[PDB]
C-alpha cells in the first residue's frame, strides 16, 4: 500500500527546506 | 467587492516605513525551545512586563550569511511586519543584537498540524476542506499584496485555541511583481516550474495547495520518495495517483491544482482564486464564515494550561550566546 511505503519511507519526519 | 483596496493601503504604508527595534531580549524570559532549523531556533518566552506568552525566532546572523539568506531574512521581516490577515501569524515585536536576529510572534498553542496529521493520519474531506479554505483566503489575501508565499506544508500551519490554522515562517516570502527565479522551497511541494528552472511566479503557491490538500486527506503526499531527486523526477512526470478512498470532486480540483500547465493550473487562469472558490469540492463552503472565524473548527487542541507546550515535540535546548563584537551589522542594517 501507498501509505505503508511512505510510512517505511525516510521523509515521514519534519522536511527541510532548500 | 475589493476588500483588498483597504487592505494594500494598510500593507503598503508599513511595507514603505517598517517597524524597527521594538523590544529587547532582557525584556523576554525563555522557556522552551518549540522547533529549530536551518538558520536559528523558535523558543516560547514569556513578556515580563506583561506575562504574555510569545513564540520568539532567533536567528544567528553569521549562520545566515554563510546559507545566503540575508535578503530572504530582511524579506521575511519586512514583509510579516507589514500583513494582516485572520490566519496569519502576527510579529508583535523584533530586534537583534551582536549575534542574533529576533522576531517575537504570537504564541500558537495547538502545535503543528504537521504533529496532528501524522498522529491521526489522514484528515476527513470536510476537515481538510476546512483547513484548505483557510489557505485559499491567505493566499488570495497575500498574491493580492504582490507576495508569493513559496513554503506551504503542514509543519508551517499552526492550530490556534480555536482550531483555525495560523501560518508561519515567512523566510521564502517576497514582494514580487511578475516572475522570479530563486530555487527555494520543500522537495515535496515545488511546482514543475521550479524544478525546471523556468522561472515562475504565485501560481507555485496554488500547485502547493494542491500537495497541502492531497498530503491531509491521504496522510502522505502526492510525491514522495527516499531522496529529493526522485521527488522531482515525479513531479516533473505528469502524472498524480489518488486514494481510492478520494471522492470525485476532490480529485478533479487536484488535477487541475497539480496541473504542470500553467495555461490551465487553476487560480492561474483569467477567473484567478475564484476558479478554486467556486469548485464543487468547495461546495459546501461559507467562504464569509470562514474569514470571520463563524465555523466551527473539526478540531480544537488540548492544553492544560497557558505557556503549555504538549502539542509541541522536545528538542534539546542550547544557549543562547551574545558576541561582545557585533557581526555582520551592514547586512543587516535595516532589520
Ligand atoms: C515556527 C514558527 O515560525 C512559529 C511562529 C509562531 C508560533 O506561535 C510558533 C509556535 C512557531
Amino acid at each position: 500500500t501507498t501509505y505503508a511505503d511512505f510510512i517505511a519511507s525516510g521523509r515521514t519526519g519534519r522536511r527541510n527546506a532548500i | 467587492k475589493e476588500f483588498l483596496a483597504k487592505a494594500k493601503e494598510d500593507f503598503l504604508k508599513k511595507w514603505e516605513s517598517p517597524a524597527q527595534n521594538t523590544a529587547h531580549l532582557d525584556q523576554f524570559e525563555r522557556i522552551k525551545t518549540l522547533g529549530t532549523g536551518s538558520f536559528g531556533r523558535v523558543m516560547l518566552v514569556k513578556h515580563k512586563e506583561t506575562g504574555n506568552h510569545y513564540a520568539m525566532k532567533i536567528l544567528d546572523k553569521q549562520k545566515v550569511v554563510k546559507l545566503k539568506q540575508i535578503e530572504h531574512t530582511l524579506n521575511e521581516k519586512r514583509i510579516l511586519q507589514a500583513v494582516n490577515f485572520p490566519f496569519l501569524v502576527k510579529l508583535e515585536f523584533s530586534f537583534k543584537d551582536n549575534s542574533n536576529l529576533y522576531m517575537v510572534m504570537e504564541y500558537v498553542p495547538g502545535g503543528e498540524m504537521f504533529s496532528h496529521l501524522r498522529r491521526i493520519g489522514r484528515f476527513s474531506e470536510p476537515h481538510a476542506r476546512f483547513y484548505a479554505a483557510q489557505i485559499v483566503l491567505t493566499f488570495e489575501y497575500l498574491h493580492s499584496l504582490d507576495l508569493i508565499y513559496r513554503d506551504l506544508k503542514p509543519e508551517n500551519l499552526l492550530i490556534d485555541q480555536q482550531g483555525y490554522i495560523q501560518v508561519t515562517d515567512f523566510g521564502f516570502a517576497k514582494r514580487v511583481k511578475g516572475r522570479t527565479w530563486t530555487l527555494c522551497g520543500t522537495p515535496e511541494y515545488l511546482a514543475p516550474e521550479i524544478i525546471l528552472s523556468k522561472g515562475y511566479n504565485k501560481a507555485v503557491d496554488w500547485w502547493a495547495l494542491g500537495v497541502l490538500i492531497y498530503e491531509m486527506a491521504a496522510g502522505y503526499p502526492p510525491f514522495f520518495a527516499d531522496q529529493p531527486i526522485q521527488i522531482y523526477e515525479k513531479i516533473v512526470s505528469g502524472k498524480v495517483r489518488f486514494p481510492s478512498h478520494f471522492s470525485s470532486d476532490l480529485k478533479d480540483l487536484l488535477r487541475n491544482l497539480l496541473q504542470v500547465d500553467l495555461t490551465k493550473r487553476f487560480g492561474n487562469l483569467k477567473n484567478g482564486v475564484n476558479d478554486i472558490k467556486n469548485h464543487k469540492w468547495f461546495a459546501t463552503t461559507d467562504w464569509i464564515a470562514i474569514y470571520q472565524r463563524k465555523v466551527e473548527a473539526p478540531f480544537i487542541p488540548k492544553f492544560k494550561g497557558p505557556g503549555d507546550t504538549s502539542n509541541f515535540d522536545d528538542y534539546e535546548e542550547e544557549e543562547i550566546r551574545v558576541s561582545i563584537n557585533e557581526k555582520c551589522g551592514k547586512e543587516f542594517s535595516e532589520f
